[PDB]
RNA sequence: CAGGCCUUGACAUGCUAGGGAACCCGGGUGAAAGCCUGGGGUGCCCCGCGAGGGGAGCCCUAGCACAGGUGCUGCAUGGCCGUCGUCAGCUCGUGCCGUGAGGUGUUGGGUUAAGUCCCGCAACGAGCGCAACCCCCGCCGUUAGUUGCCAGCGGUUCGGCCGGGCACUCUAACGGGACUGCCCGCGAAAGCGGGAGGAAGGAGGGGACGACGUCUGGUCAGCAUGGCCCUUACGGCCUGGGCGACACACGUGCUACAAUGCCCACUACAAAGCGAUGCCACCCGGCAACGGGGAGCUAAUCGCAAAAAGGUGGGCCCAGUUCGGAUUGGGGUCUGCAACCCGACCCCAUGAAGCCGGAAUCGCUAGUAAUCGCGGAUCAGCCAUGCCGCGGUGAAUACG
């Protein structure tokens, strides 16, 4: 059950509160980040490709 | 006429102005023995001048800025250090092997992953 | 107290006593046995027994393996004892001057 | 001590306010 | 519990049938889903089903359980002990 | 496994981004979907003439969808048949003015994704591959690079044991930072399973 | 008669901020320096494993740069080469009074 | 998991027809899903003063291909990660030695954090690692001067507030700076010890960075993917329950057992971040959580904001206590459709165990440990005492 899943996630609620987020790349509902609308996984996986603008490895 | 140097330790920036007087000292809009009242590492920020005999000599305006008190302390003691040498070149021997010349660099480490801290480790049972 | 993890696989409470009596076998040293932790899983060959023990002179760590569950679990207590009458006696070696 | 809801110190850990620490 | 500013809920679709049976001679046994509705005082004296996940658990509301949830009196877990 | 992405860790510094533009808080994820979207058709359309990469540009309601490659007419068409086209089925996902250029590759074999998929391709087509390997370097080399390494990992051949083929010749210093080294990866898929074709191209220092 | 620059990258932006202050101050007059307001940093600290092992992280930043241009003294003939303004693509500009 | 439901199906590309396009507001039944419905107007290009005919941009009804599966296999796999290990190792080319596996180099003497470098040598070179190139911090400079700063001058309604200025602090981009470069001494050399200068000294402190490989390591449940298995069901929708159970057992943590402490009142000193159905100043109501007003801020401007330890003053007087704050009764707040299972917080009352912990065992070498608070991601809310960061105060010891 993930196809249907990532079907609902798309479709508005019958109540505000059953909206949660998921991967626009690969579907994953944990570890979701707002700002990307990626998961931890993707985000990495883009961040490594160059595609996320401005995103660089950061060390201090 | 007024002598100045810059003071600095961990997060704090002092700002001291020396002008010559009876020895009155101000930080931040409060005397000197008010701003570190109760403290007992405040007398260490004067060490420079006492190694030079300018003990009451001088006056002191200090602006002081981020850290905290025992930070901007030893600010201040860079800092007047700073100013004493501006106002004669030759207070740097008698005063530069007293270490007062050198900005300590011993700051915070950074919290690693992985640990609780910069290095304390997670507990774990090997057995 | 003794610990027994059954991974990827039931087991009954009939196999978790069978293992705490052949574990019994480490008891003829007489030496604490602290916290014992045995772990029973299936590989596509047979079994495997795994076990972590600490006692006051060493820890043990011993895989057993076989296709009868019963004999990778005495193949463990096997070296377990070997590594245990290692700990008890090593020390003894290095005695004459 | 930081346990103790009913204190100052309590309210601190916690991140709250009220009667024992108003704001 | 609930803020006093908003109502004492009840799923209106079994305040309804609460309604109809007071209305008209009541009872007849109420089946229901609503573990999260309180009990009422116009319930007071009905039995009614709650689902608990499995069964519909005929609850006989009296006097003295009405600032309640119909949950509270059809719990969820079967425990007997151990041993 | 513990290799850090050799281009992820020089960007800023041997590799810029592959989509530049600024964005606020409440728009980021936006562009950034159309952006993958854009790809998302861009790679399965312009395969067949070498795409090795796709720059991106923003400003107001627009982009700049540039294009490197190494069959430049093939994407193009007649007098513009294709580039036209595209321009077409792209705003319509974009809804808005998406510029489209193309750009050639100097050497099609100094480009490190080029080299990846041409090995995967004659993976899937049964070769050689421990020998196809040694193809792609000894081609890479040939073209001028001071340092090549592919690597293939999997079912080779078929084999139930999974296995990993790699060659290399010349420098491909992984930590060097000011090293110019250009990565690419390419999936051969094949009636057994998957394969990965992971291709290092080192053009100097800088 | 205020213009303010922000962009993820700070190389491109000093550069549009250098094509600005250059721009309107022989265009006449008044052009007060390029000031860097402090950066604001979007921090991003994810699981280098797609499974477990927690203790192994990776950070990333988004670093949101910003600059500030004062043209003192406007004169609307400077009003105008600003309007045809060849500005890379990563720098998004304000125009406020 | 239980029950109630749906069968090209929540979703893709199709081909064929009925209606009509598409759509929007409702009606009934039901827990809901579903089932049953009730209304209402498709451009185009079309013969159109005319019934009438399409077709196709889109849905609804029937088919048949297909979808769908977090069903199995990490022992068929790609990808990514963990680990030995930031340990200094692992190899190749040619030559030489050996019937051959293989050796040599890479060993050796010296040196280094290092297969680091020096000298030697049937070896001579090369690669992957080491180091360096990159980031943060520490000193100074240049460019900048607001929303940041205030040295002096003028006002100053008592606020850098205004005038004024960019000095200073700062902020943030670019530079310089450290190389055993200089000196003394040992040394064949590489280096080692000591000295000065210097903000910094021998990798300056921390980061990013992880060789050939190992663990038939981890993940088919992030994703991909071979093969096998399900097809009114191992697919799909709903409502409710469960994932929070509790004779027990282990791992990680929080708060403690008190006087170097606890409580109350007053008063200081940060950093990094976040913030337009967001952050909320200030006023009013409430003991309070919070509520009602309401300014400011697309934010170096406004706000979260108070930092806490500390400092000052007062109480407690060694008691299971003014230590500790578990457990429970009662009363409220707020989010959310909904806090029974199963939320956080406030208030009254209750006030447990615990008097420093057996066998055993963990971390830490300096701004470290210890201790103190602050922020963020996730996020309606929160079960965070977790995690990733940030600064404050600031040790002990290393013979070996
Ligand atoms: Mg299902
Ligand atoms: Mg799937
Ligand atoms: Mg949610
Ligand atoms: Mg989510
Ligand atoms: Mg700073
Ligand atoms: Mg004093
Ligand atoms: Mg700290
Ligand atoms: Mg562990
Ligand atoms: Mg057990
Ligand atoms: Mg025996
Ligand atoms: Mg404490
Ligand atoms: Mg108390
Ligand atoms: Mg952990
Ligand atoms: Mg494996
Ligand atoms: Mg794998
Ligand atoms: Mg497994
Ligand atoms: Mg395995
Ligand atoms: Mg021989
Ligand atoms: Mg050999
Ligand atoms: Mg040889
Ligand atoms: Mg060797
Ligand atoms: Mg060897
Ligand atoms: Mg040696
Ligand atoms: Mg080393
Ligand atoms: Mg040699
Ligand atoms: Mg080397
Ligand atoms: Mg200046
Ligand atoms: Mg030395
Ligand atoms: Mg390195
Ligand atoms: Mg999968
Ligand atoms: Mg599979
Ligand atoms: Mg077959
Ligand atoms: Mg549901
Ligand atoms: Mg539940
Ligand atoms: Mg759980
Ligand atoms: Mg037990
Ligand atoms: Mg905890
Ligand atoms: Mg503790
Ligand atoms: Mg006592
Ligand atoms: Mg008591
Ligand atoms: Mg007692
Ligand atoms: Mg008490
Ligand atoms: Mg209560
Ligand atoms: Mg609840
Ligand atoms: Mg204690
Ligand atoms: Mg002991
Ligand atoms: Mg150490
Ligand atoms: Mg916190
Ligand atoms: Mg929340
Ligand atoms: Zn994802």
């Amino acid at each position: 059950a993930r196809k249907a899943l990532i079907e609902k996630a798309k479709r508005t609620p019958k109540f505000k509160v059953r909206a949660y987020t998921r991967c626009v790349r690969c579907g994953r509902a944990r570890s979701v980040y707002r700002f990307f609308g990626l998961c931890r996984i993707c985000l990495r996986e883009l961040a490594h490709k160059g595609q996320l603008p401005g995103v660089r490895k950061a060390s201090w | 006429e007024q002598y100045y140097g810059t003071g600095r330790r961990k997060e704090a920036v002092a700002r001291v102005f020396l002008r010559p007087g009876n020895g009155k000292v101000t930080v931040n809009g409060q005397d000197f023995n008010e701003y570190f009242q109760g403290l007992v590492r405040a007398v260490a920020a004067l060490e420079p001048l006492r190694a030079v005999d300018a003990l009451g000599h001088f006056d002191a305006y200090i602006t002081v800025r981020g850290g905290g008190k025992s930070g901007q302390i030893d600010a201040i003691k860079l800092g007047i250090a700073r100013a004493l040498v501006q106002y004669n070149p030759d207070y740097r021997a008698k005063l530069k092997p007293l270490g007062f010349l050198t900005r300590d660099a011993r700051v915070v480490e950074r919290k690693k992953y992985g640990k609780h801290k910069a290095r304390r480790a997670p507990q774990y049972s090997k057995r | 107290t003794m610990n027994i993890t059954s991974k990827q696989m039931e087991i009954t409470p009939a196999i978790r006593q069978h293992v705490a009596d052949r574990l019994a076998k480490l008891e003829k040293w007489q030496t604490h046995l602290i916290n014992p932790h045995i772990i029973l899983s299936k590989e596509p060959q047979g079994f495997v027994a795994d076990a972590t023990i600490n006692t006051p002179n060493g820890v043990l760590v011993a895989s057993g393996k076989h296709e009868d569950m019963y004999t990778a679990i005495n193949e463990l207590i096997n070296k377990l004892e070997r590594q245990l009458n290692k700990l008890q006696h090593k020390g003894e070696a290095r005695r004459a001057a | 001590g930081k346990g103790d809801r009913r204190t100052r110190r309590g309210k601190i850990w916690r991140g709250t306010y009220g009667k024992y620490r108003p704001r | 519990p609930r803020s006093l500013k908003k109502g004492v809920f009840v799923d209106d679709h079994l305040l309804e049938k609460v309604l109809e049976l007071n209305a008209k001679g009541e009872k007849r046994l109420i089946k229901t889903w609503s573990r999260r509705s309180t009990i009422v005082p116009e319930m007071v004296g009905h039995t009614i089903a709650v689902y608990n996940g499995k069964q519909h658990v005929p609850v006989y509301i009296t006097e003295n359980m009405v600032g309640h949830k119909l949950g509270e009196f059809a719990p969820t877990r079967t425990y007997r002990g151990h041993g | 496994g513990n290799k850090i992405h050799p281009i992820g860790f020089r960007l800023g510094i041997t590799r810029d981004w592959e989509s530049r533009w600024y964005a606020g808080k409440k728009q980021y994820r936006h562009l950034l979907l159309e952006d993958q979207r854009i790809r998302g058709l861009l790679e399965k359309e312009l395969y067949s003439a070498g795409l090795a990469r796709v720059d991106i540009e923003r400003a107001a309601d627009n982009v700049a969808v540039t294009v490197h490659v190494a069959k430049p007419g093939v994407v193009i068409g007649r007098g513009g048949e294709r580039i036209r086209v595209l321009r077409e089925e792209l705003a319509k996902l974009t809804g808005k003015n998406v510029a489209l250029n193309v750009q050639e590759v100097q050497n099609p074999n100094l480009s490190a994704p080029l080299v990846a998929q041409r090995v995967a391709e004659q993976i899937e087509r049964r070769f050689a591959v421990r020998r196809a390997i040694k193809q792609a370097v000894q081609r890479v080399m040939e073209s001028g690079a001071k340092g090549a390494k592919v690597i293939v990992s999997g079912r080779i051949g078929g084999a139930e044991q999974a296995r990993t083929e790699w060659a290399a010749q010349g420098r491909v210093p992984l930590h060097t930072l000011r090293a110019n080294i250009d990565y690419g990866f390419a999936l051969a898929r094949t009636t057994y399973g998957v394969l990965g074709v992971k291709a290092y191209i080192f053009l100097g220092e800088v | 008669i205020r213009i303010k620059l922000r962009g993820f990258d700070h190389k491109t932006l000093d550069a549009s901020a250098q094509k600005i202050v250059e721009a309107a101050r022989r265009s006449g007059a008044q052009v007060s320096g390029p000031i860097p307001l402090p950066t604001r940093v979007r921090r991003f600290t994810v699981i280098r494993g797609p499974f477990k092992h927690k203790d192994s992280r990776e950070h990333f930043e988004l670093r949101t740069h910003n600059r500030l241009v004062d043209i003192i003294n406007p004169n609307r003939k400077t009003i105008e080469q600003l309007m045809t303004l060849d500005l890379p693509t990563g720098v998004e500009i304000e125009i406020k009074t």
